[PDB]
RNA sequence: AUUAUUGCUCUUCAACGAGGAAUUCCUAGUAAGCGCAAGUCAUCAGCUUGCGUUGAUUACGUCCCUGCCCUUUGUACACACC
RNA sequence: GGUGAAAUUCUUGGAUUUAUUGAAGACUAACUACUGCGAAAGCAUUUGCCAAGGACGUUUUCAUUAAUCAAGAACGAAAGUUAGGGGAUCGAAGAUGAUCAGAUACCGUCGUAGUCUUAACCAUAAACUAUGCCGACUAGGGAUCGGGUGGUGUUUUUUUAAUGACCCACUCGGCACCUUACGAGAAAUCAAAGUCUUUGGGUUCUGGGGGGAGUAUGGUCGCAAGGCUGAAACUUAAAGGAAUUG
């Protein structure tokens, strides 16, 4: 029987939202129920902070980061990135980090 | 068996006059026979680049413009405008949740008779000492935001060509007369004219086309 | 202090491209792309297969004319993953270390006010 | 079987004998 | 074939799917006030002096 | 005692030049070299069970493989995934 | 190119990649969220026009005009049907390349219908909150959305103010998260699933073991595919729910 009370995810009042997909399976899924992260990451990385503004004009330079938001489809979100899977408690704590 | 480099001629690109550095980049076009000769067969072409690579400082960290090249004069060859966008590491930097945003936009000419696009945007600051974590916007007050935006966007054209217009926002004079009226309203963050694009040109006509040389 | 370019890298799955072009981009300078510099399909895109491109151009991109030129990164973004294809960090590195000179790059690739429905379909593409 | 198919079974059977009864009318 | 010694500050963790490579911070004698990050491949106590076959460079994890 | 129980002597004088894909055993008087006693035994150890002799290089780590645990989870199995 | 690895497949026709502009149809990214609205299905670019509406404000007006509803009626996602208009995109059939012992599939490819839109149909979804509607009462907490009250409150200057966003007390009406358990219950949980053997505010509807079966039949609807209504014979000891330990 119900084992969660904001069903699929978050949706009391509105009864229809639209098919956000998923980004690696290609699922279609209701853009709350989603499950989503933001791909801010630093454009270069890690062993590249020397490799840049040395070869590079400017002075430093400032370094100009890219950001995208990434939808997951449970079916994807297990699988790979967060959602682990939890006890019967912690299926509660919805806080992020 | 070829290989094009014993062949292509070559040139630097020129830069006009509201600005900084006219002297720009380099490219590659082939020799100047008869028939498939290298002026009129392109030139024309188009250059971007960020405008601190131009301004020089670094108060100027995105703004890209597209330069039309119009003339030739010997293994030279001038440019004029064609638009300016932005940058994404900054609109996506700027574009952030837990606030509202607002784009309106007009059409419009200029006393050299080029009819262009421009664009706008703003967002919610969220103003100091307000608990709430959203600052947001009514609706109401983001479409008379759009009609502000849109008094304004259409008297600061129209003013002595691109040039004029050029010159109105390389320093964004706008971006506070917008942001002027503005805090009659409610707060708002950012506040730039992101984009602007043109598509009806009027003829070269080359004796006002090369105001800006020298 | 140095002679322009674009440098601008498409990296995607199953390949990495690199090719500098005229600053009014209508004018090319050299490519070669990942699959080449390597052969075993899969192998098409890893690592090493990048700073095995920028190697027979950066060179060549050295010995045409360019001796800087700024990057124009893009994913194979679109309908589709929008999402870094690895091989262009190791092909950048590869053009960082290979002297020649960068400064001031931005993310170019497609990203649109989505619609044109992705492949694959509602129940997504499965297993 | 699964509620749809035997669901489908029971009407792609429904129209077969209306089909037979037809020939009857 | 300019060398480098380095004087263990101390030991660290063991990093590197198999778990023999040694994580550790060693510092350099020849004019110290400075602190560098190598790993290694044996067994390894404070005060063991080290041979950085380049002056400068730092590794992280270990796959 | 032939199909040759074992033993001794002379003659005969193979393959095998350190072994591919692979897989075992093991951290100190241990590894591995070495033989002896004991079992079986009329006769027959290339076997095994214990014995001592000589006596090392390498770890004192981790989870990558591998096996197995333990926690969460799902379950429509409880003769319990044969 | 594509994939876990592949292949079918494009490439003297420079494929893939780059640059300038052009066309078509769909769609509305980011801001987009335990937030808004609509009776629901459902609804996110701009401004215009059209009429619509909740909450509030209200010492304004009528005065029982009301609550719930057999029949009947308006609406109704997706698909599906008729006639055009369209037709990018994705893509039921169909064909294919791999896969397998088989593999009509899963993956890849090609692509008809379809997808959009006008006129007409159709009346189905796990159309979900699997929870009827009006009414009263029963318990704490910080949020938040619209309305309103209040201030020798803060932030904006110019000349205080007047605006505007903020801050806070309190207040109606919204979507909700929480803590509890007076109380409920088979339990999972529920502030309504509470005030129920200490059994009655009003009202509509549905169910009476599991099959047989939503079958047959009759009436009806719709071009159709189907909808509404809707049995019985025979059979049969479980089928079923929540939760416990394996
Ligand atoms: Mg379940
Ligand atoms: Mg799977
Ligand atoms: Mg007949
Ligand atoms: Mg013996
Ligand atoms: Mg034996
Ligand atoms: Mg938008
Ligand atoms: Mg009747
Ligand atoms: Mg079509
Ligand atoms: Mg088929
Ligand atoms: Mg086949
Ligand atoms: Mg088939
Ligand atoms: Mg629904
Ligand atoms: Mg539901
Ligand atoms: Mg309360
Ligand atoms: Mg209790
Ligand atoms: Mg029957
Ligand atoms: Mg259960
Ligand atoms: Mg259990
Ligand atoms: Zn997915």
């Amino acid at each position: 029987p119900k084992k969660r009370a904001s069903n699929g995810r978050n949706k009391k009042g509105r009864g229809h939202v639209k098919p956000v997909r998923c980004v690696n399976c290609s699922k279609s899924i209701p853009k709350d129920k989603a499950i989503k992260r933001m791909a801010i990451r630093n454009i270069v990385e890690a062993a590249a902070v020397r490799d840049l503004s040395e070869a590079s004009v400017y002075p430093e330079y400032a370094l100009p980061k890219t950001y995208n938001k990434l939808h997951y489809c449970v079916s994807c979100a297990i699988h790979a990135r967060i959602v682990r899977v939890r006890s019967r408690e912690d299926r509660k704590n919805r806080a992020p980090p | 068996v070829v290989d094009p480099f014993t062949r292509k001629e070559w040139f630097d690109i020129k830069a006009p006059s509201t600005f900084e550095n006219r002297n720009v980049g380099k490219t590659l076009v082939n020799k100047s026979t008869g028939l498939k000769s290298a002026s009129d067969a392109l030139k024309g072409r188009v250059v971007e680049v960020c405008l601190a690579d131009l301004q020089g400082s670094e108060d100027h960290s995105f703004r890209k413009i597209k330069l039309r090249v119009d003339e030739v004069q010997g293994k030279n060859l001038l440019t004029n405008f064609h638009g300016m966008d932005f940058t994404t590491d900054k609109l996506r930097s700027m574009v952030r949740k837990w606030q509202t945003l607002i784009e309106a936009n007009v059409t419009v000419k200029t006393s050299d008779d080029y009819v262009l696009r421009i664009f706008a945007i703003a967002f919610t600051r969220k103003q100091a000492n307000q608990v709430k974590r959203h600052s947001y916007a009514q609706s109401s007050h983001i479409r008379a935001i759009r009609k502000v935006i849109s008094e304004i966007l259409t008297k600061e054209v129209q003013g002595s060509t691109l040039a004029q217009l050029t010159s109105k926002l390389i320093p964004e004079v706008i971006n506070k007369e917008i942001e002027n009226a503005t805090k009659d309203i409610f707060p708002l963050q950012n506040i730039h004219v992101r984009k602007v694009k043109l598509l009806k040109q009027p003829k070269f006509d080359v004796g006002a086309l090369m105001a800006l040389h020298g | 202090s140095q002679v322009f370019g674009v440098a601008r890298i498409y990296a995607s799955f199953n390949d990495t491209f690199v090719h500098v072009t005229d600053l009014s981009g209508k004018e090319t300078i050299a490519r070669v792309t990942g699959g080449m510099k390597v052969k075993a399909d899969r192998d098409e895109s890893s690592p090493y297969a990048a700073m095995l491109a920028a190697q027979d151009v950066a060179a060549k991109c050295k010995e045409v004319g360019i001796t800087a030129v700024h990057v124009k990164i893009r994913a194979t973004g679109g309908t589709r993953t929008k999402t870094p294809g690895p091989g262009g960090q190791a092909a950048l590195r590869a053009l960082a270390r290979s002297g020649l000179r960068i400064g001031r790059i931005e993310d170019v690739t497609p990203v649109p006010s989505d619609s044109t429905r992705k492949k694959g379909g509602r129940r997504g593409r499965r297993l | 079987m699964r509620a749809k198919w035997r669901k489908k079974r029971t009407r792609r059977l429904k129209r077969k004998r209306r089909k037979v009864r037809a020939r009857s009318k | 074939t300019p060398v480098t010694l380095a004087k263990v500050i101390k030991v660290l963790g063991r990093t590197g799917s198999r778990g023999g490579v040694t994580q550790v911070r060693v510092e350099f004698l020849e004019d110290t006030s400075r602190t560098i990050v190598r790993n290694v491949k044996g067994p390894v106590r404070e005060n063991d002096i080290l041979v950085l076959m380049e002056s400068e460079r730092e590794a992280r994890r270990l796959r």
